């Protein structure tokens, strides 16, 4: 909690997000192989 | 609207989906530019 990290970004023209603009300029973020449930296990 | 089109609005060529925009343009403003300076909104010439 202390550390803060197409159809969604198509409807996100009313708001402004830096993730949608980075996706539209071709810069995507791959997910990690291990989820937080697995690093916690 | 809601389809990919090779658009030529007032001589601005582009390839993108076009949708209705909540953004309001002042009369002098005809185009909207994002952080990368790429047009993100265009006021249609035939229909404002
Ligand atoms: C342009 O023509 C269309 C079709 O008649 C009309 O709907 C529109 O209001 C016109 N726009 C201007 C700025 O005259």
């Amino acid at each position: 909690n202390k550390v803060t990290l197409y159809g969604d970004c198509l409807g996100d023209i009313a708001a402004r997000d830096l993730i949608c603009a980075q996706k539209f300029k071709g810069l995507t973020v791959l997910p990690p192989l291990l989820t937080d449930e697995m690093i916690a296990q | 609207k809601n389809k990919c089109v090779n658009f030529n609005f007032n001589g601005l060529k582009g390839t993108g989906v076009l949708t209705e925009s909540n953004k309001k343009f002042l009369p002098f403003q005809q185009f909207g530019r994002d952080i990368a300076d790429t047009t993100d909104a265009v006021r249609d010439p035939q229909t404002l």
